[PDB]
């Protein structure tokens, strides 16, 4: 399915043969909801730096309008890497218009986890 | 002084202060007072329990509503903001007390929620 | 999906338009883990009465081996209310082997209440 | 009288003193028999010993963990109406994690009802 994490877990995740996971679950698409740090625009795509608090920012590449910095956004992508640096590549980056959204990514965020920490 | 924004900030209220001296920190509280000077602000957390922030600079906006802190506790358990943004509450308004019911469900689980690498 | 719950919390669920609520809540199919006060082998069911500690034990039915008294069990099934009074028809009733499986239910409980309350 | 049917609070030792006459559930560590064996000591989840007070002597030996329901006493000890060993044969208790279960009981009143 689609696991809603934090950078931090995100950064976590292992890597072996072409396949990412947290523990012993296969992570690939996921979400996340942070802040954009900066925009960096280019003719076929823009890399958004997002930042949840978590950790350091983390690069999303969405391919082509630019959401402009300071706006709360959840990503839909999948996690992928590159010489060791993690990154997302998005399908979606929506700006939040309910803040209470944000919160409630905190609960599915730490729920998720939970019940993928038993599988 | 070392970049916070590539460290890991911890959400926290104002109940949590003292225990969170010289760490990064995240506070999401009400505006409820502006000092004079423009460099210190009061927020409430979803609590009702009061936060000082300090700034180097004097405030060159008028801010109000919910308003995300950035910044590290100091010694007198404020905060020292390096930076802020005021949450957007003109479709919904922001529970500030569900809000503060998470921040203490990323504090009791933290295996879920973490605070940096693993 | 089947929801963790507290025996106090199954209790307290209202019954209006036949959906069980517990808050805000809607539940039809939860679990509970207890320990086995009193285990009653009828000719054609096993009724025990399981304790949670959240309130007095709970009717938990099978419609027919018998788990014996002072088990700590998972129950998984479905709230039933007669007369406003609650109880559980089983599908399943489960002796633990692992009792940190009872810590977690704990744990699963208040998470997925915190979660779905909104 | 009977306990069973009212609600029992979860606690630790750092608790007992906010629980005085009310009925609870303290699980712990055996950590000691009195002499008399009407007498034993649990610790907590975080080292902490509650004093569980039996209306009559244990039988058999204790040891391990031990999950007892009963009221808290004017003194701050627990007047014991029954316990049990809690199984360990297959898999350690963790203990630690136990007690930050009670703390998360207490902090979150709301999704885990006493009444």
């Amino acid at each position: 399915h689609i696991v809603p994490c934090t950078i931090s877990q995100l950064l976590s995740a292992t890597l072996v043969d072409e396949v990412f996971r947290i523990g012993n679950v296969e992570i690939s698409q996921v979400t996340i909801v942070g802040i954009i740090r900066h925009a960096e625009k280019a003719p076929t795509n823009i890399v958004y730096k997002i930042d949840d608090m978590t950790a350091a920012p983390m690069d999303v590449r969405q391919w082509v309008t630019v959401v402009p910095p300071e706006t709360y956004v959840k990503v839909a992508g999948h996690l992928r890497s590159f010489q060791n640096k993690k990154s997302l590549v998005a399908f979606k980056i929506m700006p939040l218009e309910d803040m209470n959204e944000f919160t409630t990514h905190i609960l599915e965020v730490i729920n998720a986890h939970m019940v993928l920490s038993k599988a | 002084s070392v970049d916070m924004m590539d460290l890991p900030r911890s959400r926290i209220n104002a109940g949590m202060l003292a225990q969170f001296i010289d760490k990064p920190v995240c506070f999401v509280g009400r505006l409820e007072k502006i000092h004079p000077t423009g460099k210190m602000f009061i927020l409430s957390d979803g609590e009702g329990k009061n936060g000082t922030i300090e700034l180097m600079e004097p405030l060159d906006e008028e801010i109000s509503g919910i308003v995300e802190v950035v910044g590290r506790v100091t010694a007198k358990a404020t905060i020292l903001c390096t930076s802020y943004v005021q949450f957007k509450e003109d479709s919904h308004p922001f529970d500030l007390g569900l809000y503060n019911e998470a921040v203490k469900i990323i504090h009791d689980f933290p295996q879920f929620y973490p605070l940096g690498i693993v």
